[PDB]
């Protein structure tokens, strides 16, 4: 990051006097593609053995 | 050994791929832990507290 | 060793100094802003001001912190010390 | 979108394996089970289809595992996202740096293809200024606390201001009190207090 240095003292403070609205964006999934798999058809094919 | 491995070479990237995903998890959780400021702040050389 | 098996260990991105040094940093902007770093730009406080502002999100009026200011910060000390103490006895 | 793109992508890629894991042998003498009836008799075939089934077998249950261990991570997700909705959406939410950088005063979710965005607003300063402060001030050897602000001076005369904006009032009765005598801060300055009963009883 950016080598910085904050100035401290036993009566100095720092007040704000003006404010930006910003807007954060965060991406979360919740599903995934619902997949059926069964053995009959993937395992064999059109063979009864 | 190599010859009969290009049967198996699908499992074989599959478990390389999965272990790559894990380092890159491990790599990843480090990130959201302590990188959780992007500026250095330097320890000011007063400790009068 | 485990590595002579072809069971490589991947080194990671961070190192220990660098992770110390994120945590030195965090320590500093927690005891020169309190958590104005945390949430935007680091603003100067004294640390005495902040351990009242500490104190009035619990539900005690900061009056009680001036007061007995020494107190605290000899708890503090102690407090640092026992858990310094405890953590070398796994 | 890294996030919505993985979840995809990894999909894509384990059914293609899938569908790859049937063009191997598995160490038999072919790949479709058609070829091996069709060249040689069941009798003698029946070790080729039997080590067929173990290895689609086993490649059935790595996939099974796999979209299990997905499962869970989506799940997990999902439990963080309504969190996240419950929380920063239905309301505000005093837990600091969840719901964004800042701040936070609210959220609008928006519809996402297999997944949720969250569009927070949050509150961060943007100015400002260096001021000398004081935890009390000392006017008749009654120490005076602020309420809900600070003590501080712009070099000549002393204010109080809110955390999050400077605000500068004069120093009255109404935004603080007392507690105790003088001599008990390390740290203290000597101010008056406007006490603005006084000039309305005359
Ligand atoms: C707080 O910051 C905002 C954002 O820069 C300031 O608004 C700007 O003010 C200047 C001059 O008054 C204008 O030229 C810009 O067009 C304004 N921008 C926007 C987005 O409105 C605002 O003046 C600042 N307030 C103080 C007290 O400094
Ligand atoms: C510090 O704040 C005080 C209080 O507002 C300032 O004093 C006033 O300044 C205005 C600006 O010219 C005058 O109109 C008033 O008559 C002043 N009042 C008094 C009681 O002096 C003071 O100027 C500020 N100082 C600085 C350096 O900003
Ligand atoms: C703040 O006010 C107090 C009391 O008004 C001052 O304390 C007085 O200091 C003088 C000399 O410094 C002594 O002669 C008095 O006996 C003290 N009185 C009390 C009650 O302690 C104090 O000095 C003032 N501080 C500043 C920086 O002016
Ligand atoms: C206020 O002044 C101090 C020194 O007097 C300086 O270190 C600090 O950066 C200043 N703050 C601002 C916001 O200018
Ligand atoms: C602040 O600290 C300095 C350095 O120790 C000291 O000289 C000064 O008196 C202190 N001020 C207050 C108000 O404690």
């Amino acid at each position: 990051g950016a080598e910085n240095s904050v100035a401290y003292s036993n009566n100095s403070i720092a007040i704000p006097t003006n404010f930006t609205i910003s807007v954060t964006t965060e991406i979360l999934p919740v599903s995934m593609t619902k997949t059926s798999v069964d053995c009959t058809m993937y395992i064999c094919g059109d063979s009864t053995e | 050994c190599s010859n009969l491995l290009l049967q198996y070479g699908s499992f074989c990237t599959q478990l390389n791929r999965a272990l790559t995903g894990i380092a890159v998890e491990q790599d990843k959780n480090t990130q959201e832990v302590f990188a959780q400021v992007k500026q250095i702040y330097k320890t000011p050389p007063i400790k009068d507290f | 060793a485990q590595k002579f098996n072809g069971l490589t260990v991947l080194p990671p991105l961070l190192t220990d100094e660098m992770i110390a040094q994120y945590t030195s940093a965090l320590l500093a902007g927690t005891i020169t802003s309190g958590w104005t770093f945390g949430a935007g730009p680091a603003l100067q406080i004294p640390f005495p001001m902040q351990m009242a502002y500490r104190f009035n999100g619990i539900g005690v009026t900061q009056n009680v912190l001036y007061e007995n200011q020494k107190l605290i910060a000899n708890q503090f000390n102690s407090a640092i010390g026992k858990i310094q103490d405890s953590l070398s006895s796994a | 979108l890294g996030k919505l793109q993985d979840v995809v992508n990894q999909n894509a890629q384990a059914l293609n394996t899938l569908v790859k894991q049937l063009s191997s042998n598995f160490g038999a003498i072919s790949s479709v089970l058609n070829d091996i009836l069709s060249r040689l008799d069941p009798p003698e075939a029946e070790v080729q289809i039997d080590r067929l089934i173990t290895g689609r077998l086993q490649s059935l249950q790595t996939y099974v595992t796999q979209q299990l261990i997905r499962a869970a991570e989506i799940r997990a997700s999902a439990n963080l996202a309504a969190t996240k909705m419950s929380e920063c959406v239905l309301g505000q939410s005093k837990r600091v740096d969840f719901c964004g950088k800042g701040y936070h005063l609210m959220s609008f979710p928006q519809s996402a293809p297999h997944g949720v965005v969250f569009l927070h607003v949050t509150y961060v300063p943007a100015q400002e200024k260096n001021f000398t402060t004081a935890p009390a001030i000392c006017h008749d050897g009654k120490a005076h606390f602020p309420r809900e602000g600070v003590f501080v001076s712009n070099g000549t005369h002393w204010f109080v201001t809110q955390r999050n904006f400077y605000e500068p009032q004069i120093i009255t009765t109404d935004n603080t009190f007392v507690s105790g005598n003088c001599d008990v801060v390390i740290g203290i300055v000597n101010n008056t207090v406007y006490d603005p009963l006084q000039p309305e009883l005359d």
